[PDB]
């Protein structure tokens, strides 16, 4: 599965 | 043993934008997509590719084609059978000249996609690229052609299907999206692997980590990624347990090279050198997390075990010297560096509700002030910030941000210069030598050879500092103490949620 902008951390 | 029933209420600090894997770029969207839709494959908690919608996949022509048989009797939420037509439709969309999404990288190796029978499809590739089997197949949500098959591809992203009328074949069906508040989904009674045990899943938008922690305490939400600083508080809460491990992610500062301030490699290296990243982790994460020096997660088989990359360890006087060498010095007694009639002043953005990142932004402002760099901080709502960073906007000077990394390690999507115009190279990074290495790496089949050549790519990215790499975060997943069937997945927080149940 591919890269995604992540909100957490 | 497993018991049907119950309602999970998942707290999220970011609101989704839309539910369509061909257009979404953000993890909140992706969380909902993985509940609504099905995928030919699925990467499990050990990061192995498993068949999901596919009955079988045969690699042909040394990796230049894939023959895929689809399970029969799978239904969309409208009761209609999912067939090869839907798979051919979905994967053909990004091959159109009219495709306007940011996910082109995932499909650019495809030459064509052909129907070979009611439940059979042949994928043909222009060249070998492991991203197809290892990323495209598990990332591509299958859409219903009988709904979307005649929408002009130029207009597909705007269609109401993607927001409040989605129809998928996944384990949960769309019920309601109350904008700014929640998305409610209901168990799909006709799901092909059997109905979920949970009756409903609610994705509750709370763009304030402290408020979400308070709701968790009160029982208003019952599933949440608790910030590390709140661990000792939350572990005392009633009716909950916390599962903790490394996330498949890193957090970074993206320096937008559209901005004059960040075009010079030596300046970017200086900015990293000016930042006490160990103190950031100690201060802001209470020591929970490790400083990052490589654009890959330690979980990855490709993570370089024995590489000495430049680290740009904190050294305030060296940063000052490097900036002076790069032409920056205060020439007007105002305390802030000056060059060619320009002052070193910019805005650092991050996302509303991530208190850790908000804190990091303030710490960066303070640390860079010490070397005469002026930073304004700005907190922006998640969906808006995603829109701002993406093409055609790139509307940021710098940002504190994270990646949920691909499970198949390939930096091309993020750092190859071809991905600036319509992909994920939001910071306008270009190293022609790195471009070549990343492109050529795609043809290397053996993993040892691949990992060995990737040492050079890591060196170049590290040397160039297109980002300041900050840390590798850990997840702290709070859930009901009676939740059974849960397995920790480092990328998908709600992995296999259809298999979780509440013991009663
Ligand atoms: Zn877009
Ligand atoms: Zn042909
Ligand atoms: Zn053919
Ligand atoms: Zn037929
Ligand atoms: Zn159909
Ligand atoms: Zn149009
Ligand atoms: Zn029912
Ligand atoms: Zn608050
Ligand atoms: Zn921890
Ligand atoms: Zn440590
Ligand atoms: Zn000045
Ligand atoms: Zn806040
Ligand atoms: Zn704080
Ligand atoms: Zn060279
Ligand atoms: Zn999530």
């Amino acid at each position: 599965v591919d890269s995604k902008n992540t909100s957490s951390w | 043993k497993p018991q049907q029933g119950g309602d999970l209420v998942v707290g999220s600090i970011g609101e989704p934008t839309l539910f369509n894997s061909l257009y979404s770029t953000d993890d909140a969207s992706t969380d909902i997509e993985n509940m609504l839709y099905s995928f030919l494959t699925k990467t499990d908690e050990k990061l192995n590719v498993k068949l999901s919608l596919a009955e079988s996949i045969k690699e042909l022509d040394g990796g230049l084609a894939y023959d895929v048989k689809i399970k029969k009797g799978v239904k969309f939420h409208d009761g209609k059978e999912l067939t090869a037509d839907d798979v051919v439709f979905t994967y053909s969309v990004p091959l159109s000249k009219d495709y306007k999404g940011e996910r082109g990288s995932t499909y650019e190796m495809l030459k064509s996609v052909e129907k070979k029978g009611d439940y059979e499809v042949l994928f043909k590739l222009k060249y070998k690229d492991g991203n197809f089997y290892n990323n495209a197949l598990d990332s591509t949500a299958i859409l219903p052609k009988h709904i979307l098959g005649n929408v002009p591809i130029a207009d597909l992203e705007e269609n109401e299907f993607n927001r409040k009328k989605p129809i998928g074949s996944g384990p949960f069906k769309f019920k309601e999206w109350k904008q700014g508040q929640y998305i409610k989904l209901e168990a799909n009674d006709d799901y092909f692997e059997g109905r979920p045990y949970l009756d409903t899943v609610t994705y509750k938008v709370i763009p304030d980590a402290n408020a979400a922690e308070a709701q968790l305490q009160a029982g208003d939400i019952n599933f949440f990624n608790v910030p590390a600083t709140d661990y000792k508080t939350a572990e005392k809460f009633n009716n909950l347990k916390i599962v903790t491990d490394l996330a498949l992610s890193y957090v970074y500062i993206g320096w937008n090279e559209k901005n004059e301030l960040f075009k010079d490699k030596k300046v970017r290296q200086a900015l990293t050198t000016a930042l006490d990243r160990e103190s950031i982790v100690s201060q802001v994460l209470d020591g929970d997390g490790e400083v990052a020096y490589i654009p890959e997660s330690p979980l990855s088989w490709n993570y370089p075990k024995d590489i000495d990359v430049p680290k740009f360890e904190y050294n305030e006087k060296k940063a000052k010297q490097m900036l002076a060498e790069a032409g920056w010095k205060d020439t007007n007694g105002d305390g802030i560096l000056d060059k060619d009639g320009k002052k070193f002043s910019f805005t650092l953005k991050t996302n509303q509700g991530n208190k850790v990142r908000e804190d990091i932004a303030v710490v960066v402002q303070e640390q860079l002030k010490k070397i005469g760099i002026e930073v304004k901080t700005q907190i922006v709502e998640w969906s808006a910030l995603v829109e701002q960073m993406n093409p055609p906007n790139w509307d940021f000077d710098a940002m504190v941000m994270g990646w949920s990394l691909s499970t198949f390690p390939d930096q091309y999507d993020i750092f190859h210069s071809s991905q600036i115009k319509k992909g994920l190279n939001y910071v306008w990074y270009k190293n022609a030598e790195a471009d070549k290495l990343m492109k050529d790496a795609k043809s290397i089949s053996d993993r040892k050879q691949y990992s060995k050549e990737y040492e050079q790519i890591y060196q170049k990215i590290a040397e160039d500092q297109p980002y300041t790499f900050l840390y590798y975060p850990n997840n702290h997943m709070a859930m009901p103490e009676n939740l059974e069937g849960y397995k920790y997945h480092p990328k998908r927080d709600l992995y296999n949620i259809e298999k979780w149940w509440l013991a009663k």
